[PDB]
């Protein structure tokens, strides 16, 4: 994914 | 019309606190050990600072930095959230029968009411890049909550910045955008658009982890005192930087990480993502130069990275950069919002 | 106010159009070679339908498709693209030395005006399940353009439903949510909220593929004709199925593909995101059922999948499946706007 | 998580 | 007036020429052992097509392919060559006491007058990939010395066309030429030449060897029969092609490679320069496409690869190649006289 | 070496 | 016709600025961090020396040297280039917004026309061995352009000579003719070339580096001062030399560098190709005696360097030598035109 | 390893 508009926060 | 709303666009929020509102994301955040670690040492250690106190906790999310701000002895916590997960952190007082200590207030803190004055504020405003997010100036705004002399947890926090070479970064990325030089595209010429194509993928800031091995200078620190500064401040944020080269080679970008500071009463706590510290879910972030800048040991780089808030609670990130000994000079800017999430 | 407008939130769409205001998100698209592959040879290989035609084209993005439809003789080509991309579809446009040819309209096809009536209209309206993003609509309002002996590339979409057995996909939900089912996280009992993390995780569709041996019965197609369809037939989906079991085993939710057909005058090309097929990226959808179904070999599994549209561009997903010879009921409810991505 | 088209 | 002078620039013979006096440069053709050991068994193989005979040899050097032909019982060798390398040749006459049957006759064989027509004519005309120092048409141009019932020693010439697909050697090139990119070279903005140096680049041929499973697609072949044609043959060189692609992947360019036999009475001798057969002084050639075309097994790639003969004793390249299922197309133009030598 | 402008042959 | 074509042979020249008019040899030349960050140093530390002055740049290539100077602030520069590189020069000034300042001028400078007299004329008209290309006699045939007063960056030009043993750099030469010292290469009796072989290799000056410590005497200078020289002065340069041995051993050859030196107004400022400095593309040079000379510390090894130019834009080299307290005597000439890069 | 109209030497 080169765009996760949604994405506040990184996976951990 | 609060503080918040007018800072704010409505389509951001909806977007923002839909995010917060998934359990999944809650997980996702609490299974960082270092993170729920780091803070449960910060305020169990620094218990002193809880014992019969009053606290504000800002976002709470589910709650966790109100439970352990209740193991530590406070006499009564408000506990603001204004995604649906408020719902949730009150079943969650309920369940471990806290509910005389730990109050669910739902809302944005720049909205809600409290009932007194509190004696200390705890919160998790960090986004990646530190400045993500922009909640700093909802976690400053909360200190009109605060008693005079009342601390916060984290204390202050320390941006670093530093010049980085990293060929592969540059080539993974730049040939990305040179889908864009096509001429015969299933027989389109797309190359009119190779250089709108470049600027959008250098404007991603880069999500991810490096070896300390590529960074070519000393950080330049920038600290901001949660306990002194005003929300005002964060509008605007200039850091001028000058490196001293220690290695010769091309500077492909700048590397970001922060620390924030637990300056309790019994000890300092800190809570560092800094690339030589184990890895949390806020990563590093790396800003890429649409041209790298070459540059030898001893030279100075010199510049300023300039971030700008914007109403989709972001920053829209400005960075000139020259090597002063032959003028080279590199200038992007960078959509802290949308980044590349590369790990 | 438009019929866009009428059934959308303002935050969905400015969210919408921003995710296709991104080159790297054109170019994701069009690096599907089986996509991008198929739409070409699906318009080149019927020019009789192109050669000397007006041509319309709903969400254009960077406008690949009006270079097809050129490339394929039309006189005149409508390019219509409300998100930022129309900015750059216009560049290409004026590079490929086709300003004459076609005229990019930036906006909502629901909302632009167009100068003349149509003969053929193409779109890739498809979103993952086929009726995600609502697009579809989008492509059937443009036929108000269409001169009534018009045509439309795809001129129809067909969305296919089977069972499937996944035991380790069910089991993966509740080992995720069990991260709740712990009495002392840092000192917290987590338990009381397990059963809203397990509800959590079984309204989320799963976009991923898998292997065409976990599907328990040939599937179930439902077609939609765009060149007879309303808008108002997709408002409300109901998707009866009965399927004949083919093999024995826990049927542990819907697998979801779709395929579309444009029917030219000279041949009909299929665009396909089977599992049996090569691999695009739409994937395949699955949804769960709350609770398995044991199924022998040779009975009926039999309900209704019923797909009611939201003002988030998307659907709600509501499945009823029994076995005719136990009476073995489950059910779920899914939201098709936030699925979760599992290919690895 | 705002992406409508998967990524291929 | 000479038929040599009329097509070639004063500036350019002088400096070919120049190249082959050089001892080191015969020492560097003479020690290829795939070279001189096929020449000298396919002179001595067919030692009947030698014995008793008059030949000529077209561009001797330092005169070893007489010395076969000597070897071979050859009547009267008349050894042609046009640099100063003859007088080395007339020496090692001497010294191996071969003065009654081997007569060097220094100057273009284009310009000398030669005593008597021959049976045979012997010499090493080909260039890298093939074409390359118009040597071919001096050595078509010899025939006027040649009996009917003559022979020619290489006989017939192919040439070999395959595409390949190389992603090191692609961005090899690119990056020299991106260098040409840079807005702040020294605080110059260079970026206006970029394409210009992708040009140039892309315009060099590069010689070198490469592993066989870098082919896409069987060759295609064109020959040239050397006792048929005629020099004006070889100054307008077409060679269609049309390729069924075995593999997936990206066309960066096309390969070439050569292949002469010698045609002899009694058996035919073949010299191979292909990436199958072990490695000569002459590798192979690859032209790279500025943009590679992507196709797919099964699909076809056609196009035309044409050669331009030009007064520096070489050929301007032009390729087009098309993906017909796609319509993707690609064309180059190449000057094969300034190579990329990457060995 | 990019450009060897008088380089005829190859070395071997 | 004119001074230049005069003194070159047309098939030299030819070559000579078609290899000059690859961007990749600007490029080549560029990438020398040395070479042309100590010329931005020379230039912009000695600011006065331009600022609001008339600057030619003889042989300017692609600019570059120009555009430190208009870095440094002059009022007008003109830029002398022969090769079709001027073409390329031109649009980077264009983009450069500098039109207004650099002018481009085409051509041998021994040919164009300057409209007006200059203050200060900037080149890098050094080749190998410094004297290579005979570029310096354009540089200083320049000098008709320059005011009274005016100056000269580089000011002056030091070759540095000084004995060196490489006991394998000379038996190499042998390994390399004795190819020919065999009775039967395939049939072949080479052996009567072998002498001539070993005489082309010796001809041949080496292109390399090498440790310092090769080197058995301190160096000696031959000086150019590019503000007092005269063309002519250049067409045979005869450098004596008398070297007192600091090791003991045999003398295989001469080792050539050198360094110029830009004498500005605020300070000078060097550029070195000793062996002692970082290297460049000039690398050094050496040339070998074609018979070693004994000598030993405290010896004396007298004797003349000759270098006289051709018409193919290099020289001629003769260097004969001997060790004063033995009579011992070596020679050898040399193609500077043609050297060997021995460099790894 | 000879240079034949290389007039520069590579960097
Ligand atoms: C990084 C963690 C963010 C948490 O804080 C919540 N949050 C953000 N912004 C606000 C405001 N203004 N008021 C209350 N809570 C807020 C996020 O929802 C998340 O839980
Ligand atoms: C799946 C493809 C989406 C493309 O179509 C555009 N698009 C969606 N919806 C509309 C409407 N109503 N009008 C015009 N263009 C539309 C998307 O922006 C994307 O390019
Ligand atoms: C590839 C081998 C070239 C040898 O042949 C000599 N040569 C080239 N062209 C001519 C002509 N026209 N006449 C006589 N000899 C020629 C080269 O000098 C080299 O030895
Ligand atoms: C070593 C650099 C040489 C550069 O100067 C150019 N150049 C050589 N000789 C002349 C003359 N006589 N006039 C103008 N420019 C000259 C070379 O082309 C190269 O750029
Ligand atoms: N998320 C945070 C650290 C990397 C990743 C993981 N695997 O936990
Ligand atoms: N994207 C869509 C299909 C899988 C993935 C790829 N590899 O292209
Ligand atoms: N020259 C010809 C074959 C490769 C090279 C060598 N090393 O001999
Ligand atoms: N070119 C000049 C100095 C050696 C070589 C390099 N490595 O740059």
């Amino acid at each position: 994914f080169q765009n996760m508009p949604g994405a506040i926060r990184p996976a951990a | 019309r609060s503080v918040f709303s007018e800072r704010t666009e409505e389509s951001s929020a909806v977007q923002y606190f839909q995010f917060y509102g998934y359990l999944s994301q809650q997980q996702n955040m609490m299974q960082d050990y270092v993170r729920t670690g780091t803070y449960q040492r910060a305020i169990l250690q620094n218990h002193t600072d809880f014992k019969d106190k009053i606290v504000l906790d800002v976002g709470c999310g589910s709650g966790i930095l109100s439970f352990f701000a209740a193991q530590a002895g406070a006499r009564k916590i408000y506990a603001v959230e204004a995604s649906t997960m408020a719902q949730h952190a009150e079943v969650l007082v309920k369940s471990n029968n806290l509910t005389d200590r730990i109050v669910v207030i739902p809302g944005k803190v720049e909205e809600v009411s409290l009932p007194e004055q509190v004696d200390i504020i705890i919160s998790e405003p960090m986004g990646y890049m530190l400045f993500n997010e922009r909640m700093l100036e909802s976690y400053l705004h909360a200190k009109k909550y605060l008693k005079p002399s009342g601390n916060m947890f984290p204390t202050i926090g320390d941006v670093h910045l530093a010049p980085f070479t990293d060929e592969q970064l540059y080539m993974e990325q730049f040939t990305k955008a040179n889908f864009w030089y096509q001429p015969s595209f299933h027989g389109v010429d797309l190359s009119a658009l190779r250089g709108a194509a470049v600027d959008e993928y250098f404007r991603q800031p880069v999500v991810d982890t490096f070896d300390i091995r590529i960074l070519m200078a000393k950080s330049v620190k920038y600290t901001v005192n949660f306990l002194e500064a005003k929300e005002g401040d964060l509008h605007r944020i200039e850091i001028p930087f000058k490196f001293h080269m220690l290695h010769s080679g091309l500077v492909h970008g700048l590397a970001f990480w922060f620390d924030v500071a637990f300056i309790g009463s019994i000890m300092t706590v800190w809570l560092s993502t800094a690339p030589t510290e184990p890895l949390t879910h806020w990563y590093q972030v790396r800003c890429l130069f649409q041209s790298p800048l070459f540059a030898k040991a001893g030279d100075t780089l010199s510049g300023t990275c300039l971030l700008i808030a914007n109403k989709r609670q972001s920053y829209d990130i400005s960075i000139v950069a020259q090597v002063d000994q032959t003028g080279s000079k590199s200038s992007n800017l960078l959509d802290l919002k949308n980044p590349f999430f590369r790990y």
